[PDB]
This record gives C-alpha cells, sequence and structure tokens, in this order.
C-alpha cells in the first residue's frame, strides 16, 4: 500500500481493499518519512486499540 | 457529534477532540433534563 513502486494519477486514483489481517498503525506513525499523518474520526495513537 | 454512545468517543479520541465533541452530549443531555424536570415540575402543579 505504502511502498509500491508506483502511484495512480489522481483522476484514476487506485483504492485497494484492505481486510481480514492484523493492522498495527505504530509502524506508520513511528515512520520519520510522513509529513502529514491526520484523522478525522478518530486519534492515531488509539487506531491500535 | 460523531456518536450517541460516550464511551465509542473516548476510547476513538484524545482529550481535546473528545472535549469538542463530548460537550455536545454534555449540552443536549443536559437540555434533555432541564426540560424533563420543567415538564415535572408543571405537571405536579397539575395534580396538586
Ligand atoms: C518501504 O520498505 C522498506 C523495506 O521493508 C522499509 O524500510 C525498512 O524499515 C524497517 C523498520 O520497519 C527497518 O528494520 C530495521 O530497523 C532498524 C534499523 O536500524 C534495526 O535496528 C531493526 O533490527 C530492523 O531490522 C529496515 O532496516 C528498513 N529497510 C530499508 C531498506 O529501508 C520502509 O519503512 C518502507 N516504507 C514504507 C512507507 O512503508
Amino acid at each position: 500500500v505504502f511502498n509500491a513502486t508506483r502511484f495512480a494519477s489522481v483522476y484514476a486514483w487506485n483504492r485497494k481493499r484492505i481486510s481480514n489481517c492484523v493492522a498495527d498503525y505504530s509502524v506508520l506513525y513511528n515512520s520519520a518519512s510522513f509529513s502529514t499523518f491526520k484523522c478525522y474520526g478518530v486519534s492515531p495513537t488509539k487506531l491500535n486499540d | 457529534a460523531i456518536s450517541s454512545v460516550l464511551n465509542d468517543i473516548l476510547s476513538r479520541l484524545d482529550k481535546v477532540e473528545a472535549e469538542v465533541q463530548i460537550d455536545r452530549l454534555i449540552t443536549g443531555r443536559l437540555q434533555s433534563l432541564q426540560t424533563y424536570v420543567t415538564q415535572q415540575l408543571i405537571r405536579a402543579a397539575e395534580i396538586r
């Protein structure tokens, strides 16, 4: 998801469905790479709960 | 607000975004008791 070789043009924006798996969002939040990580119906810590 | 269950706000939000949400419920609910208790004080004057 976050590491594909290429992304789509924003007119055709690709959508990948995520299901039947464990999510640990700390892996992304601890990643010093991301300029932006804003949450809009939850708080980014509470994702893990 | 996002949800009519308190703990489904509180598990999903931090100390500040929850203060913005929760006070909505504190308002609405308070106005629901402030209504109900008025309605009873007047009915009570009817039954009195
Ligand atoms: C894109 O894919 C990269 C490869 O999977 C990934 O980089 C890797 O990130 C992990 C941490 O999740 C690193 O793991 C090591 O971290 C420290 C390094 O000092 C070690 O002490 C640990 O024992 C552990 O082995 C990898 O070293 C790192 N590899 C590379 C080549 O960067 C990126 O995080 C991925 N990016 C995104 C956006 O998902």
